[PDB]
């Protein structure tokens, strides 16, 4: 832990500076150091951890998809040698390393200490998300196990959020959006994908009347992402 | 138009 | 040299894959390995080296400017401690390291082997550019020396391009645009900045008639950047 | 509107 000698409060302050600077690798490393201090994370600190790693893995997924596409076009075609495959493997190995880093943080020991609905559902969502990114690139004998590790984390998160959070809760809506996409493009379950997004959209719509203007904006922002997916899929 | 997941890249 | 065991041709192929993937750190590392093979660089390979490092240093300069701005606002104000200064220093040290890497490549040994106008002017421009980025963050006793190392490289490039290239040559126009900005915002010479850009714009305009349609587009694209700067400065 | 230099970031 290269961050072990910095103050937790300085690690958090520098993650926010690094967001403002669009330095997401620094942001992630700062938030990694903060988590490794061993204290629970606040709501804001959880968002910083999520935002930081999502931008890092997002750059790697975009890069992976471009190289996977070139590599497929070269397997249809004039042989160019092993360079496309080797580079796509290097990026992929880096991507798997980032997903393993996040999963290790959730397993040591964020999830076992998360007693509140909002914290536990948040981390269980992250676990599903980072198993899903692994599954996007998996081809071997562990692909089925990876998919099931995503499904299992997503399901436990869904069970808690159903019992403990209103249908408009932004973490609950984000979980359902992502779980829906998992059904669609990972689990080959497009009907399940569509059913969960309609049901999520409809139940939140009925709860909107209970909300303040700011909560209303938060929730309706995510309902619009659910509706966009459904428009794309139907 | 790519399907949405949260959070989104910058 | 972590790239010493890869083929020069594979290093070049992977720099182009890394551009397509928007992986500019990989792109730069690949082009660094290619240069360290010790062979001269072709016109295309020079562009790959320039593009790769420009995107890397560009991310660091943007990050530096955001942190320098926050740091100044906090020195006007509620004390927040040393975190802003420490993080701006870390980014700055990384930026200086990238500029030193490029300058070491030009000095060992790209410039001494560049006998053609187009290659030598290209590298001398790069030398001026990367001394200019160092000068953007310099505050100590070497700032004056850094500025003069930029001016000196820019001038030698300008002398060769004046003797050896037509006024519409894209490397010559890019050199004059950048040298102009150096005068404006580094050397405190806004009149010199304006004079060089008008003179560059005017001499190329008179040479446009000698050009093919594609050369015409190349050159007029860069004359428009010269005109934009002049519109901003006058 | 920032003044231009070449090459430009992606
Ligand atoms: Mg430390
Ligand atoms: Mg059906
Ligand atoms: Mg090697
Ligand atoms: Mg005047």
């Amino acid at each position: 832990g290269a961050m072990g000698s910095m103050e937790r409060a300085s690690l958090i302050q520098k993650a926010k500076l690094a967001e403002q600077a669009e330095r997401y690798e620094d942001m992630a490393a700062f938030m990694k150091g903060a988590v490794e201090k061993g204290e629970e994370l606040s709501c804001e600190e959880r968002n910083l951890l999520s935002v930081a790693y999502k931008n890092v893995v997002g750059g790697q997924r975009a890069a992976w998809r471009v190289l996977s596409s070139i590599e497929q076009k070269s397997n249809e075609s004039e042989e160019k040698g092993p360079e496309v495959r080797e580079y796509r493997e290097k990026v992929e190995t880096e991507l798997q390393g980032v997903c393993d880093t996040v999963l290790g943080l959730l397993d040591s020991h964020l999830i076992k200490e998360a007693g509140d609905a909002e914290s536990r559902v948040f981390y269980l969502k992250m676990k599903g998300d980072y198993y899903r990114y692994l599954a996007e690139v998996a081809t071997g004998d562990d692909k089925k196990r990876i998919i099931d590790s995503a499904r299992s984390a997503y399901q436990e998160a869904m069970d808690i959020s159903k019992k403990e959070m209103p249908p408009t809760n932004p973490i609950r809506l984000g979980l359902a959006l992502n779980f829906s996409v998992f059904h669609y493009e990972i689990a080959n379950s497009p009907e399940e994908a569509i059913s969960l997004a309609k049901t999520t959209f409809d139940e939140a719509m009925a709860d909107l009347h209970t909300l303040s203007e700011d909560s209303y904006k938060d929730s309706t922002l995510i309902m619009q992402l659910l509706r966009d997916n459904l428009t794309l899929w139907t | 138009p790519r399907r949405n997941t949260l959070p989104a890249m910058d």
